[PDB]
């Protein structure tokens, strides 16, 4: 009974909290449901398809509340698997995560909608944007970790310095270009018949949308806005470029670090020492194991105790310092201690056969 | 208490044999070396600069009570565990079978005999599975 | 007449299958060819120029189909040359591929399309349709291999959890953006009349297209535009930047470990103990020559047959190991190896020379 | 009172000079200041919103002239923590940096233009223009390294060829492709009724901008344009892409290398050689510590000053080196010195063993 | 005489050209020349303006015309100066240089212009195109070596199948999504009143372009150029990306081989070898020096000859190796054959200290 | 059938030579090094975990008999024939000339006698022409 | 003047032991290393090139002038200093502890005793302080 | 003309110590190595297979033969040369000075006296001014 008990737990936890293959189709698919619901709300929200798509849309509606609240469930019962929620006290914990505190506002907002704002089936319509903006919170929230959110801003500030250089041209060349723009064409032309419009005239070219709402039509004015055209777009799609070009980078070092055997190894000798250190306390009536193994290898008590603290310590560190493999930096340190082993082998052999020449 | 500071004393007069009051890097080298224990004295002296709060290339009694009042709790070691457990985890189901445990502990690392291991499991597999988790186990450690 | 039949059944299959010099050139020519059907086509299309294109449009048609045949008839023909597709059965095997079942089911609906739908040259209008979604096929089909696909694909795969970031991030942007902006503006301007209407305004802004048809007016709606353009047209283009560092990192590498020397000599490790494998085989009364060089080299017989056994599948795992050379990987390896060497090396000097000196 | 003066002169010159982490704030809060005025000043452009914006455009006016005033002084008196400017000439020569000067005649300016411009707060129409100005150039000062000019031009110059190469073949195609769609929809098209038009059209065309002011509406100018549009887009969009990769690649090596011990030890060499030699001046009747330090390491006197400035200016050279820390070119270097350093051992060892094979 | 004679020649051959400093100047000069003769004739074209830039624009032809000839001719004297050119074959065979055949015909045709055309000054209607297709080639042959289109088609050659895949596939959806709003929007909407308007409107679409003029207005074909945008925006872009991240990758690796080294000595050894090689040539009764030198070092002559090619002939290839190097392949190399000279070591001391304890 | 379990059995015991019953690295190094195939125990010792299913460090009885029911028909042998042939194809027409196969099999790898090429040829050149394709001869490695 | 000269000749005689017009390397390494500095004879090889303006091997006597009369203010040795102490300030405050001063000077390049670094903290501790600036130290320099 | 066949007759004959026909690698080192040029076996025996038209490991007679008829002229030496008098040319000017020569000569490469330099001046050194160009010379080889 407990086995398959916990079985179901922790396979329903990897499924919710950390899924990988199969697990991902389930996402997806409620994913779908939720953007399917929207695209019904989305249908609904047109007075001449209101009627006919209402009725679904509800339904939808209906289905996709009941799997929120099932999943929620589900995921802060299989919390139970992980050792650090267990028990009220660690259901709670995990409820306190900022996720699943949105999730159950999502739900109660959710409800709340259905109640008020339906007094059938169709909604509200005060009551239509809260649910507008619950449906972008509700695939805000679709992805748990934030993984892309941390990503993202880790990407960023690896070229922090750098998009700011790109982002500060782009606004310097942007407000230059719309003040000229603006001072050739305030009167012949009405579409810069304000500053304000030769600013948006400005932004919606060096982005390269080109509305064709406003545009030069003085020579010098279009000669200074070509200009700054070919000045300036290739400032404003820069970030682009930059944040793409450092992504590749990034998966490229992720790629070709992934081996992690030194990574490994020296898991075990900190696994390894770190029973020791359990089963060298001073104060514990027990752990006789350890205790007569160093017993073999041998103010005692206190000196192994330092000893093995000493190397657990020690163990620690290195395996901290094979935490992070870059080939680069492999490369360079084991060649400066396979040199450094070779010059103390030379040394040997040189003070050695010296010692042989001297018979 | 002033026992555990009189045990201290004990501990570096065990250590300090030449009694110069901060024991060195090849007085700490031998004092372990002649039990049976014998790490090449790289690895002693680039761990003194470690704890070397002074930074003198030895370890003086103030280094030695500092790290002896440190334990488990400290150090964050808990991060390091869970790095630990986790690489050795080819599933990620956040559990290890015990014979793994066995074969790990023996191949790898300072290799300690099957009474080492058997206390380890007498200890994780509080439930008698041998699919140990790692979650519990860590949580001895603070506790 | 046998060694020149062969001769041109496997330089047919290379030209075909396999081309890597003039014979794209070829394959280029049935490309045009096959372009400009489609292109007489849509100038058939018209009615201006239907009556002056359309004679021209069925000539190439007949002679793209009959091209299209005599090519499958010869690739079936020419696959002989390999072993895998020989005979009736072979053959067989051949057609069964995708590739080759497409091609038959194009010759048959152009056959029919040129039938039914041409009762004189000129086309029948529901035909036309099939005709055109024909070419497209025919296009589709024009590379065998599928190569792009499977490199676009791997490189997607590559790059899938950032890709999924930057879609992600796109998305919710445009949902959000185009949500504040139909608020905005959803009675001051007809062409934000509805919140579907925004979206697609959204969509075209965050592309940078810039139709026209649409964009805000206001104050308010004109500057939460100009944010979120800011903030999500770098995010829209994100996906073509990534890929296309990707890809030239990919095609970077392919190029760094071009040299292949490891590679080779595995491949004759493992081809001289698969040949021994084969030679040593104890039912077969024959392979005379392995047995008596190995009588040279030493129950008798089995144990020849394991330890040969034991070699070869151990050479076929280090040639699997060279299977794939990576520069960084291979100087780690490398490197690794030849420590041990020397600490082995070191090793003997000690204990050797300690010898000496005990003399 | 010096101690703490002396400290509050450096961290006020650490803030404003070279902020790291809790001084950017400020910095960022003086550029939203100045970012709030200009945007103050654009709403009060506006008419319909002048006099709503007016009280607070002039109110955060005088708050950033004073702001930037005492900014100005504060950094003049925090210049003394430094060594390069103290005393009297010490400022002086501070003051006479460019962007000093910059930040002077910015203050002088704007006290101008609030004295005569502002007969009563509300500024005259000639003063406006100057005004913006200011702001514009204010903007620029905003970063006093110009780390982002400079950053900017060596990317630039590192890419100088290629770069130019892009710029050359995108501007050879608008020329040309303009031209043809003149040539071809001279007299058809009033949109291209002169060839400046059709040169306007072809820029914004191969910018992705597409007003919809001009567009080519013949089948050839239409299909030209196409087929250009197809080759140059591309070329346009090009140096966006070449600056992002490189941005890209030059923080990955500056990520790469920041490890910097062989940079760290060749640095103590070189002071230590330095402090020598300064302490071995032969006309320096003091300094008896090297002096007798080197007298235990034993015409003399200048003996040892020529020894001594050899050495030090070979270590100023070693640190030179180490200055410029590469991956590659370490692990080139290192490899060669110790394939050296093994070719001498493996000498000895031959002739050393070949005298013991001798006896 | 001749020294200064031959110095200018040398001079000004380097700054035609191979211009590295100053020497751009110049260059650029002549550009920014021809560039003002175009734009002037740009300005000569617009009748309102004509009457204003004819005079200007006559006299810049005259100078760009005179100052053409004059740099042709100092050109083709300073080929003098490169011993490949000399005499008069030497300069009819630098005249026959591709490009020395491109500026005499835009000589000729800029005087054939000037004369027929120009009945004053003001230009023939017909002889104008011609003008502006001279300009346009003699911007093309700006730059001689044509290093530009080199450096372009290296890298597409390098993404050959890559930059294929990424065209093959926009091609692809642009047909098909084109092809799909025709069927939606063929009664519907004027705009895509035939299919070659909705290929017109999907490549103005799928290149950010947005001109305005056509785009969809039903819910079915703007939902599917939604889907096929955000599908074929980034393939139609992925080009410029690929191209300008494999730009910065081909520059980036240029940087790091920069050092060369390992080239200069292999040149040393194969010029030493090559000098012997003519002084060893038999049928020659003279070049004593390497005779004697080689009689020090000792059928004898034709010996010596086939000794001297031989290790002439592998300097050469060894030279060949150093001819291209790459950090990975030179690390590679350097430590296999570091490797083997370690294994060649120990074998000798291991059989040689076995020698010993023998006795 | 028990024919071969006992000839399996006969092996084994002709290789524990300690009678351990589980052929060690040390002891499957010195049966066959003492035939006159003396391979270094490195290959040896890395080639016993890649077939040792218990990860004992040795080979059980029933890893060898495992092995020895499976042919060359298993482990998917078929895709590095083919890429080994195509490494040595320099036109990439799918046949080679038998004078490579002679120099190739000669000048690396296990180097055999120009009678084992000669087998070898003998098999492979079965139409008699010296470019042998690949395809045949793979074939009639599961055949 | 004349009596520089003359000092610099004898400094060349007290080098030139082969008298040879020119310190050849071996005679130079073989000057200091007779009085008790002992380097690598790479060092001084690979020295000797970087200030042969000749590119002889060796250094004649213009060539000990030309750098005799070369003192820290030429080879801008400034921007060198000032990377050097950037290098040991951890904070970028401008000013290095005396104690750090102390460690480094101890621990890394041509070591030196105490009087060395008493004396160094004699000249640039001018206000007595111990957090010395590096900018008021290289001003010194040229002064 | 068959004398020069006779002649290549007569360096066959000279080489082939061993009277084999085809001089391998040990006996063409040997040739030359008792002549007072002693190049390592690694470079002989590499360069074997460069030229070894039918790759058997050694030089036959008409392998022999084929290159002693191949002469400056073939294996497009030029823009090896070119490459070569670039490298040294720190300028670009096309031209190198003859003082430059005598060092790279010196110091690199198969050393030479200074007679082998004399007369690559001699030859080079047309015009008599030091600042040899490299075109002429380089057509010189072809002359
Ligand atoms: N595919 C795509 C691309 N283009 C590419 O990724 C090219 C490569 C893909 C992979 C294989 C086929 C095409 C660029 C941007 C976005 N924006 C995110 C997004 C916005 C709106 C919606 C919605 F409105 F339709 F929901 C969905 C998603 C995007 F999706």
């Amino acid at each position: 009974r407990n086995a398959f008990y916990r079985k179901l737990q922790n396979f329903l936890y990897n499924v919710l909290e950390r899924p990988r293959g199969w697990a991902f189709i389930y996402h997806a698919y409620v994913f779908l449901l939720v953007f399917s619901c929207l695209v019904l709300s989305v249908f609904s929200t047109i007075k001449e398809y209101e009627k006919s798509s209402e009725g679904a849309l509800y339904i939808l509606e209906i289905v996709t509340i009941v799997v929120f609240g099932v999943e929620y469930f589900v995921r802060i019962w299989a919390a139970g698997c992980c050792c650090r929620y267990r028990g009220w006290r660690g259901r709670l914990k995990f409820a306190r995560k900022p996720f699943c505190v949105i999730d159950i506002m999502v739900l109660i907002a959710s409800i709340a909608v259905l109640a008020a704002g339906s007094q059938g089936n169709v909604f509200a319509t005060s009551a239509l944007r809260s649910l507008r903006f619950l449906q972008i919170l509700r695939m805000i929230r679709m992805d748990r970790r934030g993984g892309t959110w941390k990503l993202l801003g880790s990407v960023v500030y690896a070229h922090s310095k750098e998009l700011v250089t790109a982002w500060y041209i782009g606004f310097l060349c942007l407000i230059l270009a719309s003040f000229l723009v603006y001072l050739a064409e305030k009167g012949e032309n009405d579409h810069f018949d304000t500053y304000a419009d030769a600013l948006w005239w400005g932004l919606i070219t060096l982005t390269t949308i080109g509305y064709g709402d406003k545009y030069p039509q003085t020579w010098n004015g279009r000669l200074l806005a070509a200009t700054f055209t070919l000045i300036g777009v290739s400032f404003f799609a820069l970030p682009a470029g930059i944040l793409g070009s450092g992504f590749a980078l990034k998966v490229q070092e992720q790629h070709r670090q992934k081996h992690f055997e030194k990574r490994r190894n020296p898991a075990a000798g900190l696994i390894q020492s770190a029973w020791r250190f359990y089963a060298t306390n001073l104060s514990r009536t027990d752990l006789h194991s350890t205790w007569q193994y160093y017993e073999r290898t041998v103010g005692l008590k206190v000196s192994i105790r330092a000893v093995c603290v000493m190397r657990f310590l020690v163990s620690k560190r290195k395996f901290k310092e094979s935490l992070r493999p870059y080939d680069v930096m492999d490369v360079i340190e084991q060649y400066s201690a396979g040199h450094l082993d070779m010059l103390s082998r030379i040394k040997s052999l040189q003070s050695r056969v010296d010692q042989i020449v001297g018979r | 208490t002033e026992e555990q500071i009189a045990e201290f004393k004990e501990a570096f007069s065990l250590f300090d044999k030449d009694g110069d009051g901060t024991i060195t890097t090849k007085e700490l080298g031998t004092v372990m070396r002649s039990l049976g224990q014998n790490p090449t004295e790289a690895e002693l002296q680039d761990m003194i600069n470690e704890v070397d709060a002074d930074g003198n290339g030895t370890i003086d009694f103030p280094e030695f009570l500092t790290m002896m009042a440190r334990k488990m709790k400290d150090t964050d070691s808990e991060e390091e565990i869970r790095e630990a457990f986790r690489v050795f985890d080819k599933d990620g189901n956040g559990y290890i079978s015990a014979a793994e445990l066995r074969h790990v502990m023996t191949n790898l690392g300072e290799k300690l005999t099957d009474e080492e291991v058997d206390e380890m499991i007498r200890e994780a597999d509080i439930d008698g599975d041998g699919q140990v988790n790692y979650e519990e186990f860590v949580q001895m450690m603070t506790a």
